[PDB]
RNA sequence: GCACGGAGGCGAAGAACCAUGGAUUUCCGAAUGAGAAUCUCUAACAAUUGCUUCGCGCAAUGAGGAACCCCGAGAACUGAAACAUCUCAGUAUCGGGAGGAACAGAAAACGCAAUGUGAUGUCGUUAGUAACCGCGAGUGAACGCGAUACAGCCCAAACC
RNA sequence: GCUUUACUGCAGGCUGUCGCUGAG
């Protein structure tokens, strides 16, 4: 909310969180706020993913930003739990990473243009 | 007294209850009989027929009935 | 007044120990009820 | 009417019970609050460090 | 656990309701009902009761007044005790 | 690198800018809709909270505390008084507010005790702190090699003794050097001087 | 039983009596299904909480205790030959709470300034010294030293 | 105990200022 400027559409968002599934098993996915700040941080990361149910806000708030000054791409998520799930996790997700893509190398960085393109 | 520990546990669970409603009865009827100022008394065992019965209980109680 | 049940056990307890030291004890113990309430002259609890 | 005597004539009211919890004759039956042991007013019991003497 | 009836109430006036009203006497639990006097009653002489009064004494005890059916008779019930 | 945590951290120092001063501009409305005591399911400040004690754990409790602001709320003397004990709008309570916080939470939860607790926030007249309490009778956390400690029987109602982290601090006990002699081992042991 | 009467009884089937352990242990009482001056009315962890199979299923709290202990609230008589700051005194008293002891405790210390000491209580001393004060009356430490006893560790984070 | 333009203070009322507190 306070952190998010931007709206991503519904079937943006299953396209996203169906190139992070083929990530986790074809390439490699850092899951947890933490991680995935330190890859954007490390310049590891090529897409990052934050939901938008966080409460705290607090948890995610520089994800944007330093994302920003990274270069690196990142896109929005409604649910915290499906980001959780699609990383492959039984509980929720705050932040991911797709640390290196696999086999949606394409489909994702094209996300990441359509994204850029939705300002 | 007249009825020893040892005699209580050879009883079955049905013959100490058998006997614990026996000693009851002779106890009511030793208060009844004090109470209409029966001197046909013998203080000793109104007073054994409470400890018998405590007894009684006190065994059924360690034997589980 | 009306009396409750409990309180009716309380004056007959009150009662009983306004009675004397049997005679017997007195020969028990070679020789007084200092708890002795008269209705008139004491008053009880409650 | 005098205040000493004569003023002594209405005392019929019952206040002060023997109360439950601590078997003092001290239930106020009309608040409900012993004032002896504070039965109906604290769960604690009713007791002040000046019921003694301030060094016993 | 307690028990129903304590022992015979035997007073000058307990022997007129015996003699004369079939009723017998007794000093009970003061926790048991009219209901309960009236069965402790008939299973310990095996009579029929037909109607027990009780009053709450200033002894501490329950006196109950139980009457017996015209069936039983008082005078003989008591005499075996 | 940086942890995510010490983003937490860096945005609390100034709660009146940025991003963060929007959220509690949003936050406090809800908050002064709420109770005295709330228990809530996640920390406002993790990173505070971690460095304190808390863990994703179950027996762990936190919990924002709404306290008003100011001075003791003083009853004027209704007897004889010497001029210096006349005294009413600014006397000041020797408990701070963060202090009476960690207690109101405490009592809400007789069972548990409090760890510790921190700031977040407060507005014209209330001052909001959330607390973190243990269940010292879970199994999870007797069985915790790092909060186990606070199961011990002479543990219960450390709040109340000022056993806590603002308790201590509040009483005194933080230099070990020059300023701390009426302090330690106790204010009371010292005749009550500090 | 105290308690030495009368009657009767128990004990060699080892009683009495003592030690340890067990049984029983009414009602009110924190008092907890609800109400009530110790009783009553028609299944009960009432109330607040943690976990939770989200069901009171598993648990916690409550109240007591001779004083001691810790955290809060905090007088006045009195002394100053009056009295206001000061003093009595952080005393009396009040609120909350722990234990068998509390509390304190491994230095953002000390500062005999050093090439020195080395967690913390406490006792002796330092000393009625330094410091405070209508600079009046009064108030009043610490470092160090000699003893007692000695004990040192765990997280948060980085990296996983 | 009481009084007051006795001494000294303390509530309370009025008023400025700061925080809550923001846009042109
Ligand atoms: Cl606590
Ligand atoms: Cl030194
Ligand atoms: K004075
Ligand atoms: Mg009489
Ligand atoms: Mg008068
Ligand atoms: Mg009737
Ligand atoms: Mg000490
Ligand atoms: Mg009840
Ligand atoms: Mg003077
Ligand atoms: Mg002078
Ligand atoms: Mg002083
Ligand atoms: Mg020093
Ligand atoms: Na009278
Ligand atoms: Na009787
Ligand atoms: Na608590
Ligand atoms: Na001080
Ligand atoms: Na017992
Ligand atoms: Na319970
Ligand atoms: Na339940
Ligand atoms: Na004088
Ligand atoms: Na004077
Ligand atoms: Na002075
Ligand atoms: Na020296
Ligand atoms: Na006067």
């Amino acid at each position: 909310p306070v952190y998010v400027d931007f709206d991503v559409p519904a079937d943006l968002e299953d396209d996203a969180l169906e190139a992070l599934e083929v990530a986790r098993d074809t390439g490699a996915v850092k899951k947890g706020t933490n991680e995935t700040t330190k890859s954007i941080e490390r310049g590891s990361a090529e897409l990052v993913f934050v939901a938008e149910d966080v409460q705290p806000e607090e948890i995610v708030m520089h994800i944007p930003e330093l994302a920003d000054e990274k270069g690196v791409p990142f896109i929005f998520v409604e649910q915290q739990d499906d980001l959780g799930h699609a990383a492959g996790l039984e509980v929720g997700s705050a932040a991911a990473a797709v640390t290196d893509a696999g086999a949606a190398a394409t489909v994702l960085e094209e996300i990441a243009d359509k994204v850029e393109e939705l300002r | 007294t007249v009825l020893h520990v040892q005699e209580i546990r050879d009883m079955t669970p049905a013959e100490r209850e058998a006997e614990l409603d026996d000693l009851k009865t002779e106890l009511l009827n030793a208060r009844a009989v004090q109470a209409a100022g029966g001197a046909p008394e013998n203080p000793g065992r109104i007073k054994e027929l409470r400890k018998a019965i405590a007894r009684i209980k006190t065994i059924q109680g360690e034997e589980g009935d | 007044g009306k009396k409750s049940k409990a309180t009716k056990k309380r004056l007959a307890k009150l009662d009983n120990q306004n009675s004397r030291v049997p005679a017997w004890v007195m020969l028990k113990t070679d020789e007084r009820n200092h708890k002795r309430r008269h209705w008139r002259r004491n008053d009880t609890d409650e | 009417t005098g205040a000493g005597t004569p003023s002594q004539g209405k005392k019929n009211t019952t206040t002060h019970t023997k109360c439950r919890r601590c078997g003092e004759k001290s239930y106020h039956t009309k608040k409900k609050v012993c004032s002896s042991c504070g039965f109906g007013k604290s769960a604690k019991r009713r007791d002040y460090e000046w019921q003694s003497k301030a060094g016993e | 656990s307690w028990d129903v009836i304590k022992h015979p109430h035997v007073t000058e006036k307990a022997m007129n309701d015996m003699d004369f009203q079939n009723k017998l006497q007794f000093a009970v639990d003061d926790r048991a009902s009219k209901g309960e006097v009236a069965d402790a009653v008939e299973e310990q002489y095996d009579v029929t009761v037909e109607q027990v009064n009780t009053q709450n004494t200033m002894d501490g005890e329950k006196k109950a007044v139980v009457r017996l059916s015209e069936d039983d008779d008082a005078q003989e019930v008591a005499s075996r005790i | 690198a940086r942890s995510a945590y010490s983003y937490i951290r860096e945005a609390w120092k100034r709660p009146k800018e940025g991003q963060i001063a929007e959220l509690m501009w949003h936050r406090m409305q809800e908050w002064r809709n709420e109770p005295a005591v709330v228990r809530i399911e996640r920390p406002t400040r993790l990173d505070r909270a971690r460095s304190l004690g808390y863990k994703a754990k179950q027996g762990i409790i936190v919990v924002r505390v709404a306290i008003r602001k100011g001075s003791s709320r003083r009853t004027r003397f209704n007897k004889g008084r010497r001029s210096k004990r006349m005294m009413v709008n600014r006397i000041t309570r020797k408990k701070n507010i963060q202090r009476i916080a960690e207690e109101r939470a405490n009592r809400k939860f007789p069972n548990l005790r409090v760890l510790n607790s921190y700031s977040v926030g407060e507005d014209g007249r209330h001052k909001w702190h959330e607390v973190i309490l243990i269940d010292p009778d879970h199994p999870a956390i007797k069985s915790d090699d790092q909060l186990s400690w606070i199961s011990r029987t002479r543990h219960r109602l450390r709040t109340f003794r000022g056993l806590t982290s603002a308790g201590r601090r509040c009483r005194g006990l933080r230099g070990q050097g020059k300023g701390s002699e009426k302090v330690r081992p106790s204010l009371r042991v010292n005749g009550a001087k500090a």
